């Protein structure tokens, strides 16, 4: 994150044989684009939703500086 | 103050006290350059070369952000030009 | 009309300031921004560049009170962000700059704070207005020279690998 | 200009004169929202006192322990879990008993921090200047302790060394 090598958080995502709640077939990534659903739970990837909320957080924090307050801008 | 307007163009105060003082001959070419740069950055990050995890290029991203901006710069350029600036 | 550029006219916003007003603004940036904000930015750049030039030069010559400090001020950045010193300096710099927002916002709004003024004269090197103006001009000239010098130092020390001559 | 702590900023309107320890330190202008400085001073002084007691307890627990085994843990954060819940609930109930009457007191009084606590009468006979000097001493020591107790907690959570 500090080094800017943000791709490292997307390397080695959860495989297509991952059993939810267990380490079998898991990965190490935390923020990924995968799209679709988990092959086992038939639901969105947890790494997809974490990345989604991080992007939403950055966007809303940026957008929260729009209106004027005690600092002239 | 009084950003309300009814003439041909709004007063320069609507541009803020940073764009209110830019000559239109500066904003115009700057807006065109920003639009061209942003379009090229968007077409280089995507379209011409498909996006990949290993290829994000903050320059192209930050660049692409100049396209939305360009819109604002040339709007301000027109506003300055019509206000004799 | 300008003192620095005889061809181009004198900038409209530059009439007199003890910061070294020689009327050098060919692109008219003083018309864009308030002069006070630009002066604060220039003084900040001056001080940062002077500190950085002195630190680069010294740390290449005599800087090793340990093991991780055995670098050549070109690989020093990565080594010492791994060590954790740059993190602490960044924390304190962020605190100082966050305080500086209010200082910049208290000026440009009223008050009386001159650009770049932090009331930091513990040793009282400046006594009266004349000394204050003379040393403000001296500080800004030294800071501009240090900006250019540090630019040269980094560009040369990245174009090759060497010592003080670079 | 008017701030002593930040000699360059001008302090906010509510930072002036009285309420000892006033060094003009409110860059964010938090005092501009509070109706008065009574409640914020009460909170600051409560934090100062709790932090002084916390630092003293940190050091003493580092060096001195009660005869029982349950109090033999040297790490204060580990002692937070090793100590039986009975002792901690007794401490919490004592604090809450002290806190409810002062809860009635704080939100309305002119000096919410003045709890009338002076068993040794260290303030009886002292002049106004001496009393203000004592208040300044208390506030200084409390702010330093707050910084110190937070540092101790952080260094214990980050390295496991409770001291030094
Ligand atoms: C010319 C000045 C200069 C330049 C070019 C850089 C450049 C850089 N610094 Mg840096 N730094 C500087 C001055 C400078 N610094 C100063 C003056 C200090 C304080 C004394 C620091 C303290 C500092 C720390 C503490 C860290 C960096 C890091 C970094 C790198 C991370 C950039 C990134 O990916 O964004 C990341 C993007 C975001 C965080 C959000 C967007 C980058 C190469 C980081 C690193 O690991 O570098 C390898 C890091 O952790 N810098
Ligand atoms: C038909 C479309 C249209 C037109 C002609 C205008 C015209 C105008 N708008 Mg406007 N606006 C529009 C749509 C439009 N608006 C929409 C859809 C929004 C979002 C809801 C806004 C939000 C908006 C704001 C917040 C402000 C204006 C302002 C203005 C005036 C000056 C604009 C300028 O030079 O800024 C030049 C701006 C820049 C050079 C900065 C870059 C701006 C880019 C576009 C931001 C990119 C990020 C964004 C998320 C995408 C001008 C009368 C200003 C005004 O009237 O002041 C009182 C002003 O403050 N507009
Ligand atoms: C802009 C100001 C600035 C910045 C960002 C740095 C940044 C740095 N200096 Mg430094 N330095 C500076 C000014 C600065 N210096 C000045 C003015 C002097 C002269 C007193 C020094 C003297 C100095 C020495 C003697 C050493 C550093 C070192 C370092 C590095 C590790 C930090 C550390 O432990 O020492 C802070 C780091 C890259 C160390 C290092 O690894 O350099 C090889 C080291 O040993 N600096
Ligand atoms: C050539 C070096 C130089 C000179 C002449 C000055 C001159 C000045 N500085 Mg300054 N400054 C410098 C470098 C310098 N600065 C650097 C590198 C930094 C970064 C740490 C600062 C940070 C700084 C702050 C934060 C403040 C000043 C202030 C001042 C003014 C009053 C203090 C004084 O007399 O300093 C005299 C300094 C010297 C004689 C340098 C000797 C050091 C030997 C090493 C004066 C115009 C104050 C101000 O703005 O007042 C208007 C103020 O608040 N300076
Ligand atoms: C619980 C903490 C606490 C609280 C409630 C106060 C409250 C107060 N302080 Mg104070 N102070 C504190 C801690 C605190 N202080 C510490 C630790 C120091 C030492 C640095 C000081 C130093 C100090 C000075 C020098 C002065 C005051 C003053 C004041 C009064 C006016 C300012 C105000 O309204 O801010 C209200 C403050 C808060 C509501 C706290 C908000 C919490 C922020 C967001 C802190 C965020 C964390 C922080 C950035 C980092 C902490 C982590 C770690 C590094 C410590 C007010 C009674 C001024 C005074 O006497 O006026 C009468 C004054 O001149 N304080
Ligand atoms: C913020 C205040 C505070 C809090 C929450 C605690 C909390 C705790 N202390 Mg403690 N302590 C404090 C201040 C505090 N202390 C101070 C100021 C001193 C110096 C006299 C001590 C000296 C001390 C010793 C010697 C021991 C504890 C121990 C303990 C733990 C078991 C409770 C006990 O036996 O208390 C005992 C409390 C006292 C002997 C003195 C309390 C004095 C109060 C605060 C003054 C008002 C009455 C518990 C986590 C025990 C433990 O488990 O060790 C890790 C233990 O052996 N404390
Ligand atoms: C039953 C126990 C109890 C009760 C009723 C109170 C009541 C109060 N405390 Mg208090 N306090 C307690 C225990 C208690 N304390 C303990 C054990 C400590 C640690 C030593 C503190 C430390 C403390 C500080 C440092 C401060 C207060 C403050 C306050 C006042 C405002 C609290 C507030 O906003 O409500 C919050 C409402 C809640 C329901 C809190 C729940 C939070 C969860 C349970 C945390 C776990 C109020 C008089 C403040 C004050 O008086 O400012 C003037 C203040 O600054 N307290
Ligand atoms: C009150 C001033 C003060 C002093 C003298 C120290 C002193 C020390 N700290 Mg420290 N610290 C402080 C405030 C302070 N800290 C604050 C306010 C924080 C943030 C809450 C920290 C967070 C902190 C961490 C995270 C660490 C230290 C560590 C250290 C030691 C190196 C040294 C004993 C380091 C150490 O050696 O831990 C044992 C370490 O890892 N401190
Ligand atoms: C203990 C230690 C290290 C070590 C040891 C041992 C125990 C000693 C020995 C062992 O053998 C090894 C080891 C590792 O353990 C000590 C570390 C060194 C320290 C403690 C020194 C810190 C350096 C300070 C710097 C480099 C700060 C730079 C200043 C800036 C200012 C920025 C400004 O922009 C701001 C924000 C406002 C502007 O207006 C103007 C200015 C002021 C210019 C940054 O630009
Ligand atoms: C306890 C204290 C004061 C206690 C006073 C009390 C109870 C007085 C009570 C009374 O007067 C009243 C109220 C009313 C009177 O009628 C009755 C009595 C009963 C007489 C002040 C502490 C004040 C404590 C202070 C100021 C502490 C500062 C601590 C620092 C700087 C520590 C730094 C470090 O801990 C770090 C940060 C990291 C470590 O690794 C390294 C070091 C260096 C150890």
């Amino acid at each position: 994150f500090f080094s800017g090598n943000w791709k490292a958080y997307a390397q080695n995502p959860d495989t297509a044989s991952h059993i939810f709640g267990s380490g079998e077939g898991s990965g190490t990534a935390i923020l990924t684009f995968l799209g679709g659903f988990h092959p086992q739970t038939k639901s969105l990837w947890l790494t997809d939703m974490a990345h989604h909320h991080l992007a939403i957080a950055v966007l809303f924090i940026v957008a929260g500086h729009m209106y004027r307050t005690n600092w002239l801008i | 103050e009084s950003t309300y307007w009814e003439g041909k163009a709004p007063p320069s105060v609507v541009l803020g006290p940073f764009l209110s003082k830019i000559p239109s001959g500066v904003l115009g070419p700057a807006s065109l350059v920003a639009l061209i740069v942003g379009s090229y950055c968007t077409h280089e990050s995507n379209i011409f070369n498909t996006l990949t995890v290993d290829t994000i290029y903050p320059a192209y991203v930050l660049g692409s952000f100049l396209t939305p901006i360009s819109w604002g710069l040339h709007v301000a350029a027109w506003i300055q030009k019509m206000n004799k600036a | 009309k300008s003192k620095a550029v005889p061809f181009l006219p004198r900038p409209a916003a530059l009439d007199g300031s003890v910061v070294g007003d020689v009327g050098f603004d060919p692109v008219g940036f003083t018309s864009w921004l308030p002069l006070s904000y630009l002066q604060e930015a220039e003084i900040k750049h001056c001080r940062i560049a002077m500190l950085a030039t002195l630190g680069w030069i010294v740390a290449d010559f005599v800087h090793l009170p340990g093991a991780v400090h055995e670098v050549s001020s070109l690989a020093a950045h990565d080594v010492a962000v791994k060590s954790g010193a740059l993190a602490q300096i960044l924390i304190w710099t962020s605190i100082a700059e966050a305080i500086s927002v209010i200082a910049i916002s208290q000026m440009l709004e009223g008050s009386g704070r001159q650009p770049g003024d932090f009331k930091f004269d513990p040793l009282n090197f400046a006594k009266d207005e004349k000394s204050l103006k003379k040393m403000q001009l001296s500080e800004l000239k030294n800071g501009r020279l240090a900006m250019l010098a540090f630019s040269g130092i980094v560009t040369q020390a990245a174009l090759t690998g060497h010592a003080f001559p670079y | 200009a008017q701030s002593k702590a930040l000699p360059f900023l001008k302090a906010p309107a509510k930072l002036d004169g009285s309420l000892a320890g006033d060094f003009g330190f409110d860059p964010m202008g938090i005092s501009d929202q509070v109706a008065n400085l009574k409640y914020v001073r009460a909170a600051e002084l409560k934090h100062c006192r709790v932090a002084m007691l916390g630092f003293l307890g940190w050091v003493v627990q580092q060096y001195v322990h009660l005869p029982g085994e349950i109090y033999a843990e040297s790490n204060p954060l580990k002692a937070l879990t090793s100590v039986p819940l009975l002792s901690q609930i007794q401490i919490f109930l004592f604090i809450g008993a002290i806190e409810l009457a002062t809860l009635d007191q704080t939100y309305t009084a002119d000096k919410p921090w003045d709890l009338g606590f002076d068993p040794l009468n260290f303030s009886k006979g002292k002049s106004e200047q001496q009393m203000k000097d004592l208040e300044v001493k208390e506030l200084k020591n409390g702010r330093v302790a707050m910084i110190a107790i937070m540092g101790l907690i952080a260094q214990t959570l980050y390295t496991g060394v409770p001291l030094f």
